[PDB]
């Protein structure tokens, strides 16, 4: 199986990768970085969340629709992790590819309230600083941003904690364990799938929404009213 | 007999319509003041009572 | 009805028939902005009833407690009383959260409709004599508003309300030579302070609502006194009040107005979340978020401090902060707004008593200081959410400061610019109308060729048609002949079927009838102002 | 080569601008209904400027 | 001594803008006739049309051309002068139409609960944009009877008002051919 | 063909004045609500003269960047945003408009109306062009900057998958804008 | 308006011939530069343009068969046969600008992909083509 998965993952590479990482991934000086030690971490986060390829250098690539299937994903991954190996991808006790098990360490069927309790201080104290209290995202310096935590499945948060994408610091297994990992998991999947009890969100953003809402249109809505009740002479 | 409204122009009524959907009797179009109307009027008659007013200097 | 034994048991005893009979009558002028005010009012009423009720369930303590309550994802988490009794609020009280929602509505609708009451004030001229005492107070009660909401905000001791605390702190630790002392003062010590919240609760709940009862007591008094003022228009003259009495008319309306805000409240309440203190933790000394702006009222000041430059003073052993210049640029555009009235009383050379309004096209100079000021205002309120523009729309956030800082200067000069002539234009354009009457936008066409406009002339008429133009008087002059009544609907009766025709035709008698009766009443009161004149 | 004429057609409007602004404020007055003389079509049978609604008789 | 007749001229502009919205309709057809070609070379289309519901798609489409027929009621209400008639058949009309858009929506609903969306294939692609623009279509139209009963409420019912239900109507028939055509290709002929 | 009577106490009719001797006040209020045909084919001229020396500036900037072998000063994203705009801003927001200007202007003095048929029409048309002209532009002020398919936005190039920028959706509503 | 009528039949019968001739072509021709089968853009496209041209001269025909002998459609015409009321124009409006604002609005919504400002921006764009639609008709104050 292995040596088919990497016989289609570089022929994949050959026609979509090799511009900018090099035919040996060794990195093209101003294109791209050498993929020598990423893991199949890394290409899973990239590809599969859309990232890559690249296609006009910036300040900062953006999550877009995806280019390559899973499969083709995967294939791509074990290719480049015959290159020197890294950081791989999380699966679950059967073999399959983790996903909703990852949702707090004490996962079984529903998310459990303390592994919230706990997630959120280890969100608020190690990502919240970027991608604000619950995760609706945060700008950084020239252009850069931290995207905001809905598009992003399970495995994805993961590799992306493991790998470092872009100006994302890294979070290596040694720094943040697995169960405060998926504690991590638990609070940004509560929190984004839990309805707000005071009606519209607003966004989440904080103060800047309730006062344009506010001071735009209620006041507008409290004049339209003054108006009914007196007169334009 | 059927409704007409107060505000609708007398006519012959071998001549059709005031106006429909392909043709009307005038080139553009028709006034909201309605065209049997001969403006201009006397000041007197539209009730504007230009105001008289002295500011404190 | 008993009301013969009451009325006399109350006159009797107080001689009061007189006194409220001189209220009763008292006139009110009832142009559409003059309501303005009363929304502040009523948003104030609201928030000293939610108020209180919060004040039954809250426990201002710092002291450090394992939270159990309703919230289960913070359920062995370590808190202030303050943030535990929020939480216990939002989430064991029954209609909790609704109240505390509509608390913090109450509190943003009663800023900004201060504010677009001063508006009005400003861009009509009401705080000329005899008047300037009220913009006094005007100006004092809405910083006192800024700062009660921000002292309001800082109390459930969340993670976003505490890193407001700590900035307030540093800027105070900052200032020569007292920060330090100041500091010491206010806090009772180091920040955070075992004192911080207790002071912090008895003005918000006190001291600062005492102050501003007290100071909206005097405003309204001192309204009701100096009676209200109007704009020009027909048999209005300084000397009087033209409008409609208290007692039905100006009373009824007043209650409806509160009902209707009050529901407006009420429904904001329902269907808009306004402060999520549970997403947010108990407040950290290390933890910070990426857009953890203050309230609206407030990020006029959070752009300045993110405008300012790093210009920093080292004398010797000491050093003046650069956060030392927002201070006093703040404190600069506070003063001067507090001493309008008495600048324009320099610059204009006049000090004389008016009763009667500017309509704002007809005074540029104010108009477009007004705009370039608001426009000051609004760039540094966008630049103290600047951050949150920039994740949301995408620029950059170093061009995003850099618009800050270089729009500060050339934005006000824009809008003075283009705002001055605007004003000129719109006056004009009332002249054009005053000159040659109204533009009907029929266009005839003469036997020679010529297409011409017909006009209707608002008074009078030279023997060659053209109008003998009307004087400039203050007031609204009609552009469109539906102004006139032009267009006014000829038939009467429901939706689905008119009204019998003895009833139409009687009907439309009579509002022809009062038309022409209203028209002579001001025509005769307008001449009656001329003659008082002589 | 080509980049050389290419600033020189950029220059070539720089006495563009010049002449209208300088003309809109400044330019010498038309007296005639048609200042080139043999206008063909309806446009010069009326005023420089037109009035408002065009046409103050037509031929 | 009288007056000759003239074009309408607020007609003819409407039927002008009336012009250009069909040729707006035209590109969208054609995007769902090159999809329909290449879905019928491997037959994946006919998979798809398996999940459309041909008999509320003629209901709806009966309550469209009865509410056309309404409001060409109207029309000849407005041009003998009647208010009240005009004011009648118009509400009916607009009842007709938010009928319709409920009924549209309500397939869109049931379309999406067992399958069909804009991603899950290339003919729930096609599908919607034609549906879906055409129903904002039908929104702005309701949206203008609704402003001519405003209109003539408040301002006096002149021929001026009446060239002004009468070019509304213009606007309902169009998007009643439009109807019309859709329903035959992507319901008939799929 | 009737002679008219040579009409006593003729006299011709007055001319009305030239520019350049406008009070203050006088256009701006006037410019933001007129109607007349001939102020909004004025308006329509100024606005377009004014995007052709944008859209030229870019073009130079072009020039300049193809005077010499390498990449002097422009990257090559930077220059693929050029070209797009320059084309797009010279045929859509200089071209069509002007041409509509000129139009509005001269064509009721040719054909002898007071008016054109549908004024606030034609306000709208002039307002909803000056939109779409800011809508197109407002790419540049992005960090990534603006769309870079080229004027004629080719496809799959121009699909989301390669070409996921916001200027890319920013150029689509100012064309249709315009 | 007999000739503007008229002479939307060039461009119909012609509009309808190249569809014709293009969709038999490219579903029938071979040549070693294109693959053989319909195509469906161009098919569409022309035809629903001589849609539009016989649309247009359809309407404007039905409409000339019943308008009288005009004086701008005359060759003899005096300058006097037009004299009276010519018909109302709109002399000004704040609306079109109010309405490019609101789809301005609109369409950065879209581009951002922000509901809220679709929403505002379709609230807006309703609004002002009421108040534009609204604005020679507005009561007078009963005040
Ligand atoms: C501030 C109040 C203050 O200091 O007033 C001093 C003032 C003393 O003035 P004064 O020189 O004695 O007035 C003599 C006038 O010639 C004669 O009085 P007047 O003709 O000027 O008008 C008096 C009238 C005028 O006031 C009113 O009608 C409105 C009420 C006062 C203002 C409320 C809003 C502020 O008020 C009254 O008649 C008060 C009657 C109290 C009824 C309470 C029954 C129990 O006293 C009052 O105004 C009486 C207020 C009594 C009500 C208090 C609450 C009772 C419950
Ligand atoms: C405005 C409201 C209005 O006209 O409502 C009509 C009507 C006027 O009331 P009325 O019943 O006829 O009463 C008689 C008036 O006294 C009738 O008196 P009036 O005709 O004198 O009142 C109109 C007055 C009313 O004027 C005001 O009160 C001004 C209020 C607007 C504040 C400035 C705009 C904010 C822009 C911020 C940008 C950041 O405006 C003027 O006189 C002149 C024009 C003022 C606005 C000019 C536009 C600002 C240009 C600057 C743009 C900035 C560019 C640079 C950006 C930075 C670059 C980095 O107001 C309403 O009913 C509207 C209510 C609200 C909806
Ligand atoms: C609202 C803002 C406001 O109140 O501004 C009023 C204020 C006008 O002053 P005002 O006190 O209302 O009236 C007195 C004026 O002197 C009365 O107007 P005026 O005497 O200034 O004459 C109108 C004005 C010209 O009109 C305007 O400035 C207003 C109309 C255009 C505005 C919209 C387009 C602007 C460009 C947008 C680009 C993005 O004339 C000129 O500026 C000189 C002639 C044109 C050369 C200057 C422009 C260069 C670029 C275009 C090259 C064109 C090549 C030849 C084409 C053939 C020309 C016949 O400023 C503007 O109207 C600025 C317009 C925006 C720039
Ligand atoms: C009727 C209701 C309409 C008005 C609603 C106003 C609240 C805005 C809002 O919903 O904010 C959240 C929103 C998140 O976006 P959303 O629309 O939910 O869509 C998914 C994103 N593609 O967020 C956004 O889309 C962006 C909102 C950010 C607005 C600008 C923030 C920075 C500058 C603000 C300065 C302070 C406010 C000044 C306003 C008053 C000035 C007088
Ligand atoms: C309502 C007023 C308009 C507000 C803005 C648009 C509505 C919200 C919207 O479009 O949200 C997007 C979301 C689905 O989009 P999403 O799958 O995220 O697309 C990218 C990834 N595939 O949207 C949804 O899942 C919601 C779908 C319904 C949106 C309402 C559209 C109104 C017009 C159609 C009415 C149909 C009949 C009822
Ligand atoms: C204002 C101008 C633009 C018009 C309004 C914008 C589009 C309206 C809502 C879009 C959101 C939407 O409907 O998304 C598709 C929706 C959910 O998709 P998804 O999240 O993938 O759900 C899978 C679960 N079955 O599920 C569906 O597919 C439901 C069917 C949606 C029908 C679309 C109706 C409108 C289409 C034409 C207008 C859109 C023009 C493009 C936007 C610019
Ligand atoms: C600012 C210095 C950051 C901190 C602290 C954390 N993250 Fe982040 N994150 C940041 C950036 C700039 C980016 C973009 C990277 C890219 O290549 O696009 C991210 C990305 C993520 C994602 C991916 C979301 C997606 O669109 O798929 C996730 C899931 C994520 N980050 C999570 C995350 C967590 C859980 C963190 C705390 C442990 C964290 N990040 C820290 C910037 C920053
Ligand atoms: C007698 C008058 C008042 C009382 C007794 C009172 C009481 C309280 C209490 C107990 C809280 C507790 C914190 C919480 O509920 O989260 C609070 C919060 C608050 N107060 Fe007041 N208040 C009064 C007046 C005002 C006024 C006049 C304003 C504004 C000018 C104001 C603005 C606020 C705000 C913004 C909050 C934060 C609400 C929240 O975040 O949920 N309050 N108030
Ligand atoms: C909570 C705060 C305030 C309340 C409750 C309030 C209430 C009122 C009311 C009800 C009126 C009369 C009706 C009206 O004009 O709307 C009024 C008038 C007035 N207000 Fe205020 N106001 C407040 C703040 C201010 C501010 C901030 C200013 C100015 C800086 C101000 C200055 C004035 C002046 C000068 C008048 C007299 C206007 C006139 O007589 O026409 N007030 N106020
Ligand atoms: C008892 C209190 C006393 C005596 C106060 C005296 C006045 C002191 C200052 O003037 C000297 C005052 C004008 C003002 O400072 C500009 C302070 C209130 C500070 C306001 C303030 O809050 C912020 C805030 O809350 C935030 O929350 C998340 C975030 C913030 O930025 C990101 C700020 C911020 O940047 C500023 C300036
Ligand atoms: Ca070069």
């Amino acid at each position: 199986d292995d040596q088919a998965l990497i016989s289609e993952g570089k022929d994949l590479y050959d026609v979509a990768c090799i511009t900018c990482h090099g035919v040996n991934l060794q990195g093209v000086e101003d294109r791209g970085p050498s993929l020598v030690g990423v893991g199949e971490g890394a290409v899973y986060f990239q590809v599969h969340s859309g990232r890559m390829p690249i296609l006009r250098n910036e300040a900062q690539a953006e999550r877009k629709a995806p280019r390559y299937t899973e499969a083709q994903t995967l294939a791509i991954a074990a290719y480049v992790a015959a290159n020197g190996g890294g950081p791989g991808l999380v699966y679950n006790e059967d073999g399959t590819l983790a996903m909703e098990e990852l949702r707090g360490e004490n996962y079984d069927g529903q998310i459990t309230s303390a592994d919230v309790a706990r997630g959120g201080d280890l969100f608020r104290l190690n990502c919240a600083s970027c991608h604000n209290f619950t995760g609706r995202g945060g700008a950084l310096s020239s252009g850069k941003y931290a995207p905001n935590l809905d598009a992003a499945n399970e495995q994805e948060i993961y590799q992306a904690m493991l790998t470092g994408p872009q100006n994302m610091p890294k979070f290596s297994d040694r720094q943040l364990s697995a169960d405060e990992k998926k504690d991590i998991i638990a609070f940004i999947k509560s929190t984004k799938e839990t309805p707000s009890p005071g009606g519209y969100s607003l966004g989440s953003l904080g103060p800047v929404a309730e006062g344009l809402f506010m001071w735009v249109f209620g006041i507008l809505v409290l004049v339209a009213a003054a108006m009914w009740i007196g007169s334009r002479s | 007999k059927h409704f007409v409204d107060p505000a609708w122009p007398e006519h012959n009524p071998a001549d059709g319509h005031v106006v429909t959907e392909l043709i009307s009797k005038v080139a553009g179009a028709s006034s909201p003041w309605g065209d049997d109307k001969e403006f201009p009027v006397s000041a007197e008659e539209t009730g504007y009572v230009h105001p008289y007013t002295r500011i404190n200097r | 009805m008993s009301l013969a034994t009451v009325g006399n048991n109350l006159d009797s005893r107080y001689t009061m028939a007189s006194g409220i009979r001189r209220q009763i009558n008292k006139v009110f002028p009832t142009h559409w902005s003059f309501m303005l005010g009363e929304i502040a009012l009523y948003s104030f009423i609201v928030l000293l009833l939610t108020g209180v009720y919060l004040t039954l369930f809250f426990d201002p303590s710092i002291t450090k407690v394992i939270y159990d309550g309703g919230y289960l994802p913070l359920n062995g988490v370590e808190m202030s009383r303050a943030y535990a009794t929020a939480l216990d609020i939002s989430f064991e009280v029954r209609g909790g959260l609704f109240i505390r929602q509509m608390h913090h509505w109450a509190a943003l609708l009663f800023v900004v409709s201060m504010l677009v009451h001063m508006l009005r004030i400003f861009f009509t001229g009401a705080f000329r004599r005899p008047r300037e005492a009220n913009w006094i107070i005007g100006v004092v009660l809405i910083i006192l508003g800024m700062a009660e909401g921000f002292m309001g905000y800082s109390l459930p001791d969340d993670l976003l309300s505490g890193v407001g605390l700590r900035i307030m702190s540093a800027i105070i630790v900052g200032l020569p030579i007292i920060g330090t002392w100041m500091h010491w003062l206010i806090f009772g010590g180091d920040f955070p302070s075992d004192l911080m919240l207790d002071r912090f609760y008895i003005a918000h709940v006190l001291i600062i609502p005492a102050i501003l009862l007290g100071l909206i007591a005097a405003h309204l008094a001192l309204v009701w006194y100096q009676k209200h003022t109007q704009f020009p228009g027909a048999g209005r003259t300084e000397n009087n009040v033209i409008g409609i009495r208290i007692m039905p008319l100006f009373a009824v309306k007043a209650v409806a107005f509160g009902l209707i805000v009050f529901g407006f409240l009420a429904l904001l309440a329902g269907v808009t979340t306004i402060n999520a203190i549970w997403n947010l933790g108990p407040y950290n000394p290390s933890q910070v978020s990426a857009g953890s702006q203050p309230d609206v009222y407030m990020l006029w000041t959070d752009g300045a401090a993110r405008v300012m430059p790093a210009w920093e003073l080292y004398l010797g052993n000491y050093t003046i902060p650069a956060v030392f210049w927002v201070a006093v640029m703040l404190g600069i555009l506070v003063v001067l707004l507090v001493t309008y009235p008495f600048i324009e009383r320099k610059f204009t050379g006049d000090d004389a008593h008016h009763n009667l309004l500017q309509r704002p096209r007809d005074v540029p100079v104010r108009t477009s200081l007004g705009v370039m000021a608001l426009v000051f205002y609004i760039l540094l309120t966008v630049s103290g959410g600047n951050d949150v523009y920039a994740m949301q729309f995408h620029v950059s956030l170093n061009a995003m400061t850099w618009i800050g800082r270089i729009g500060l200067i050339v934005g006000p000069a824009i809008a003075y610019f283009i705002t001055y002539r605007l004003c000129i234009g719109l006056q004009r354009s009332d002249r054009e109308v005053l000159e040659h009457g109204i533009e009907t936008g029929i266009i005839k066409q003469m036997p020679n060729g010529a297409f011409i406009e017909v006009h209707q002339p608002l008074g009078p008429v030279d023997d060659h048609g053209h109008p003998i133009p009307l004087p400039y008087a203050g007031a609204a002059v009609p552009k469109q002949m539906n102004q006139l009544g032009y267009a006014e609907v000829e038939t009467r009766g429901g939706f689905f079927g008119p009204d019998p025709e003895d009833i139409r035709a009687k009907a439309k008698e009579i509002e022809h009838a009062n038309h022409i009766e209203e028209a002579n009443t001001l025509r005769a009161l307008n001449e009656a102002n001329i003659e008082r004149d002589k | 080569i080509s980049t050389v004429f290419s600033f020189l057609l950029g220059l070539s409007v720089i006495p563009f601008i010049w002449n209208v602004f300088k003309s809109w404020r400044y330019g010498e007055l038309v007296t005639v209904d048609d200042p080139w003389g043999y206008g063909n079509s309806l446009e010069w049978a009326t005023s420089c400027p037109p009035p408002r609604h065009n046409f103050a008789s037509l031929p | 001594v009288a007056a000759l007749n003239r074009p309408n001229m607020v007609s003819v502009g409407t039927i002008v803008f009336l012009s250009q919205e069909l040729m707006f309709f035209a590109g969208l057809f054609a995007m769902y006739f090159v999809s329909r070609a290449n879905g019928l070379a491997n037959g994946s289309w006919g998979e798809q049309t398996d999940h459309l519901n041909v008999p509320y798609a003629l209901l709806i489409t009966v309550i469209l051309v009865s509410s056309s027929v309404t409001c060409q009621f109207g029309v000849f209400a407005a041009e003998r002068g009647d208010v009240y008639g005009l004011r009648k058949w118009f509400l009916v009309t607009i009842i007709l139409g938010s009928i319709f858009v409920i009924g549209q929506g309500y397939e869109y609903i049931t379309l999406v609960g067992h399958g069909l969306t804009i991603q899950s294939s290339v003919y729930g692609s096609a599908f919607f944009i034609t549906t879906g623009f055409h129903a904002l279509h039908v929104i702005a139209g309701v949206m203008a009877f609704v402003v001519v009963l405003m209109r003539i409420h408040k301002s006096k019912f002149t021929p001026a008002q009446a060239t002004a239900a009468m070019v509304v109507s213009y606007y309902w028939h169009f998007v009643d051919v439009v109807w019309i055509g859709l329903f035959i290709t992507i319901y008939f002929i799929q | 063909t009737a002679v008219a009577p040579r009409v006593d106490g003729h006299v011709a009719p007055q001319r009305p004045e030239p520019t350049g001797h406008a009070r203050k006040g006088s256009k701006a209020w006037l410019m933001m609500t007129t109607t007349d045909h001939k102020q909004l084919g004025i308006m329509y001229i100024i606005m377009s003269f004014s995007f052709f020396f944008l859209g030229g500036l870019m073009a130079l900037l072009i020039r300049a960047e193809l005077f010499t072998p390498g990449l002097q000063f422009l990257s090559n994203e930077q220059f693929n945003q050029l070209f797009t705009m320059h084309g797009t801003v010279m045929l859509l927001l200089y071209g069509t408009p002007i041409v509509w200007g000129f139009a509005n202007y001269v064509l009721p003095l040719q054909i002898g109306a007071p008016d054109v048929a549908f004024p606030r029409l034609n306000a709208f048309g002039f307002w909803i062009t000056t939109v779409g002209g800011v809508a197109m532009l407002t790419g540049f002020l992005t960090p990534g900057g603006a769309a870079d398919f080229g004027w004629t936005m080719y496809s799959p190039l121009s699909d989301a998958i390669h070409s996921p920028g916001l200027g890319s959706d920013m150029w689509i509503v100012g064309v249709g804008a315009t | 308006m007999k000739s503007s009528a008229k002479l939307m039949y060039g461009p119909t019968v012609f509009m309808a011939a190249m569809a014709v001739i293009y969709i038999f072509a490219t579903m029938h021709v071979s040549d070693g530069g294109s693959v053989k089968g319909v195509e469906w853009v161009g098919s569409v496209a022309l035809v629903l343009s001589a849609g539009l041209t016989l649309m247009l001269g359809v309407y404007l025909h039905f409409t000339e068969v019943r308008v009288d002998v005009l004086p701008e459609d005359w060759e003899e015409a005096e300058v006097a046969d037009k004299a009276g009321t010519l018909g109302f124009f709109s002399p000004s409006s704040i609306w079109p600008a109010a309405m490019s604002g609101a789809v301005g609005f609109l369409a950065f919504g879209v581009v951002y992909f922000h509901y809220w400002m679709i929403a505002v921006g379709l609230m807006l764009l309703i609004f002002t083509i009421t108040k534009l639609n609204l604005q020679y008709g507005v009561p007078k104050e009963k005040h």
